[PDB]
RNA sequence: AUGGCCAGAAAGUGGUGUUGACGCAAUGUGAUUUCUGCCCAGUGCUCUGAAUGUCAAAGUGAAGAAAUUCAACCAAGCGCGGGUAAACGGCGGGAGUAACUAUGACUCUCUGUAGCCAAAUGGAUUA
RNA sequence: AGACCCUGUUGAGCUUGACUCUAGUUUGACAUUGUGAAAAGA
RNA sequence: GUCCUAAGGGGGGCUCAUGGAGAACAGAAAUCUCCAGUAGAACAAAAGGGUAAAAGUCCCCUUGAUUUUGAUUUUCAGUGU
RNA sequence: GGGAUGGCUUGUGGCGGCCAAGCGUUCAUAGCGACGUCGCUUUGAUCCUUCGAUGUCGGCUCUUCCUAUCAUACCGAAGCAGAAUUCGGUAAGCGUUGGAUUGUUCACCCACUAAUAGGGAACGUGAGCUGGGUUUAGACCGUCGUGAGACAGGUUA
């Protein structure tokens, strides 16, 4: 890296403490419904800012092999993949993909309702503004299996694609959009995916009464074949760095609300009980 | 005195006080006078003795929990204060274990101050007693409490009524199997 | 670690301070500022020089 | 020997070393007036603070 | 700047310790280092915590920390 | 006792030894009274407990016409793995657990104006 | 012509995992070293 | 063997390689003009989709050559502001 | 085997700013600047802040010198009534003392007295007598070191 932009990059893409946000890929396949390119429009619509688009056809199989998907997630930095999929035997397909190191951590496919599906413009409503992440709500019995399977896994992924970039402060004006997601229990369920605009009303008291008013797509998934990871790729995926404003707790060190480094000592119980007194001529009677 | 300066001007040093010769004075008293102390500086009680001391272990545990407090340094100094022949080279002799200053009931016995290792991080400071200078403070008190030698004073009979009112009048009777007398001329 | 890093760990050589390691010390000859590597560096001293 | 006692031009020299906010100056302010004495803590590091303008003011009789 | 100081008991003495002879400035929560590994001398008396500081815009001279 | 501790250049040499554990030799401390801060296990002390890991000379095998070279095998000690005089040394405590053995690691929180109890005394403030 | 201080291709006593050795001690091998058995390999 | 108010950063303007058609010397190749030009140039990397009112290239400003603070992270500290 | 700063010093702070008679300059109006002044360094208080020995001083016994005068003599001034003084001048002729305290920079307290002035002749190395800095060899205690030993040191002969 002799240019200093090219260091610049190179450091934007080394690892971190704190990660950067993620970054979604956006691609197809060689065959690709219209309906299938309309989902991955909404999504992308729905992620703009940490998203890259790509427009050819590309001859990839992910559960056969993904050589070239690690191949773009290392040249574009790009962790989380959106790959979109048509055939006989599935019709509309989402293949979820997200990596650790530039190589998979996890698959999943989504399988596309053509007949409910519905668009964003299919909704004459106020849109949700360019990079505002919007609340959160995931609703059902599905989501609460005590082995991880395609619900649990297709919530992690969705967390990770609506997640957005974190902020320890957020704006009461910036709570506008909500997107749901419910999935129940059991013949294969059905996840749905809805997003609505809020509005908020007086009710007498001071909490609002909250409104909702549908803002789209509209989606219903069914979910299909499964890349699990594996084990010690999970556990070091899964491991948490901690920051250096994350002090170490020393034992009976503190800090004070002036900022004064305070030492705690422990004296014991006083015991006065074992001592003999000395036995002098004054007091021998 | 001592107790200001430290405040106002190193606030950094630990001060802790240490009750010695509990031996002289009832149990009770002296944990009334931790008590009190207490609401103050942390209070040690102790008995200096090399061969049968008393509050030696948890003294010796303070000063491990000061030490591992400043384990970022080499050790940690504990400077010895006080007043004359309160038994402050008897403390360090004590905690050694071993008579490493010198001990005397003459007032005024350690003259310069001395090092002591106690362990690796740990280090004793010897100091020659204080005496605060107060326009209240009367010979007579200095006396009483221990500051001169009494071998070196004029006319010791006028400090022995002030004895004679510390002091409970069976208990001198009993030390001296003597009785009878109205005034300390008489008595002596 | 590399050679140098556990040779100084070995030897308990110190990392110089960020005023000690600083490009710029005083010419008195010139009476003087100047670097002491890099452009116009004093380990290029005199190859500019009339004579 | 003698040393050369120079001192460089620096735009260091020239700025502010330590800087303090309202806000920072209300939250210690509002812990100096709470703070209580416990003789089972010990100091340890003073923290290094503009001690004048966090401390309450003398008495009015007083000054 | 710095003066011999001499230890020992002997007519030939050791000579490791250095006294500063300049005023100096220790900073907070200052310790001194045990007589047995304490090089430099600070003395107490030479030790400073003020100074009058001269703002030359406002042509005002304070004692300052 | 086919021993310990010594001595001699050696000796069919001498001593301890006309000796045998209530003895001999080497240490440290130093009458009596007082007296063994609490707990370990890093250095050390010692365990013939399994290894060949290191592994000399001699011996064994292979090649070569031979000089020679290459291989295994390989005592004690070291190393590895156990118990300590626990001497030096280190050592703020007390609960827990998910580790499960060493090293754990991660939370919690700690402040009688002359008595009682001990085989008269409570002492070293020792004649 | 002491004592003190300074210098040495300095002398000497003393200490220690300083260097090279070494008494003592310990371990292996060859020789002194003979006569019969039983077992396992050539 | 030479030359440079260094590189870097921010902002702004502009568009390149090449081909065709034209202009005294000038003629395959010197400079100017128009048109066409997905980058086929340049600069980075080693794309299987790097960058075009720019990441290219020229102007303006900074060039101060490794700032200050931290009770926090890791390592060290017989000289622990 | 060598070796063992000085016609100095004294009574009035430093830093920053301002003013300033004057010096310079007057094709540049800058630069020096005495005398001053201004800012930083408890309503007679508090007595609950004493801030580091590498550097050594002593005492008798006795003589002389200086004056930078404490007392004695004379003189000038002050609300100096008197008395007692205070400030200053000439003056070294004549005196300037016992005593306490070594847990200590031995310096301060007490008294008498007319008064209890300050220095030099050593301390710009240095054989009168005799105590402390002080230190050959004996010995403990503390600190450091595996040790021989050394020292932050303390004690004894
Ligand atoms: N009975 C009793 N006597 C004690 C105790 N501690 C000290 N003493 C006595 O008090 C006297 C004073 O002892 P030191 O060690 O000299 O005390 P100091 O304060 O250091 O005395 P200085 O050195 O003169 O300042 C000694 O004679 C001890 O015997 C105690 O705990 N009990
Ligand atoms: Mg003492
Ligand atoms: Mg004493």
């Amino acid at each position: 890296p002799r240019n200093a932009r090219s260091k610049r990059a190179l450091e934007k893409r080394a690892p971190k403490i704190v990660e950067n946000p993620k970054t979604c890929l956006f691609l197809r396949g060689t065959t690709c419904s219209q309906i299938t390119q309309d989902a991955m429009n909404d999504l992308y619509a729905m992620r703009q800012v940490h998203a890259k688009r790509f427009h050819k056809k590309n001859a990839i199989h992910p559960f056969e092999d993904a050589t070239s998907l690690c191949f773009f997630s290392e040249k574009n930095d790009c962790s989380l993949m959106v790959f979109g999929s048509s055939n006989k035997k599935r019709p509309h397909t989402l293949t979820f993909v997200r990596m650790f190191d530039y190589k998979v951590l996890d698959m999943l496919e989504f399988y596309l309702d053509p007949d409910t599906y519905r668009s964003i413009s299919q909704f004459k409503t106020s849109k949700i503004p360019i990079g505002m992440r919007p609340m959160m709500v995931f609703a059902g019995t599905a989501f609460e299996s005590p082995v991880p399977n395609a619900f649990t896994m297709a919530k992690s992924m969705l967390i990770d694609f609506f997640r957005g970039e974190p902020s320890d402060k957020i704006d009461v004006e910036g709570l506008r959009f909500v997107v749901v997601v419910t999935a129940d229990e059991p013949q294969k369920p059905i996840l749905r995916l809805r997003v609505y605009g809020i509005r908020t009303k007086r009710s007498g008291t001071r909490l609002p009464r909250v409104e909702v008013e549908e803002h789209g797509p509209r989606m219903d998934f069914r979910l299909g074949r499964m890349r699990e990871p594996d084990p010690a790729m999970l556990k070091e995926a899964m491991k948490k760095a901690k920051t250096p404003q994350e002090e170490r707790t020393k034992k009976n060190i503190s800090m004070d609300l002036l900022g004064d480094k305070i030492g705690r000592i422990h004296m014991g119980k006083t015991d006065l009980s074992k001592l003999q007194t000395r036995k002098m001529k004054g007091l021998k009677r | 005195h001592v107790e200001k300066y430290l405040a106002a001007e190193a606030p950094h040093k630990h001060l802790v006080f240490v009750l010695n010769k509990i031996d002289l004075v009832p149990s009770s008293q002296a944990a009334a006078w931790i008590r009190i102390l207490q609401k103050d500086h942390p209070t040690c009680a102790m008995r200096a003795s090399i061969t049968n001391p008393f509050g030696r272990g948890s003294l010796i545990d303070l000063l491990r929990q000061f030490s591992v407090l400043h384990k970022d340094r080499k050790q940690i100094s504990v400077g010895l204060i006080g007043y004359p022949n309160v038994g402050k080279s008897s403390i360090i002799n004590a905690l050694r274990g071993k008579a490493v200053a010198k001990v005397a009931p003459i007032p005024g016995e350690t003259k310069v101050w001395q090092y002591v290792t106690l362990m690796k991080r740990i280090y004793l400071i010897d100091c020659p007693g204080i005496v605060p200078p107060n326009q209240h403070d009367t010979p007579e008190d200095l006396l009483l409490r221990g500051v001169v030698r009494v071998e070196n004073v004029e006319h010791p009979e006028q400090y022995i009524p002030a004895v004679l009112r510390k002091v409970k009048q069976h208990h001198m009777e009993r030390t001296y199997e003597l009785r009878g007398w109205k005034d300390h001329i008489e008595f002596l | 670690e590399t050679k140098w890093q556990a040779f100084a760990r070995r030897r308990g050589i110190k990392p110089k301070t960020r005023e000690q390691r600083r490009n710029l010390q005083y010419n008195p000859t010139t009476g003087q500022w100047e670097r002491k590597w890099g452009y116009k560096g004093a380990n290029k001293r005199g190859e500019t020089d009339p004579i | 020997e003698v040393p050369k006692a120079v001192i460089e031009p620096n735009r260091k020299w020239f700025t502010n070393t330590r800087v303090i906010s309202q806000d920072t100056l209300q939250s210690f302010r509002e812990a100096m007036a709470e703070k209580q004495k416990d003789p089972y803590t010990v100091l340890l590091k003073s923290n290094k603070l503009p001690m004048s303008l966090i401390r309450d003011g003398p008495k009015l009789e007083d000054g | 700047m710095f003066k011999v100081v001499k230890t020992g008991k002997k007519t030939h003495k050791k000579g490791w310790k250095r006294i500063v002879t300049k005023p100096t400035f220790v900073g907070p929560d200052f310790t001194r280092r045990p007589v047995k590994y304490e090089r430099f001398i600070r003395p107490m008396g030479l030790r400073y915590k003020k100074a009058n500081v001269t703002h030359p815009t406002l042509n005002v001279t304070v004692q300052l920390p």
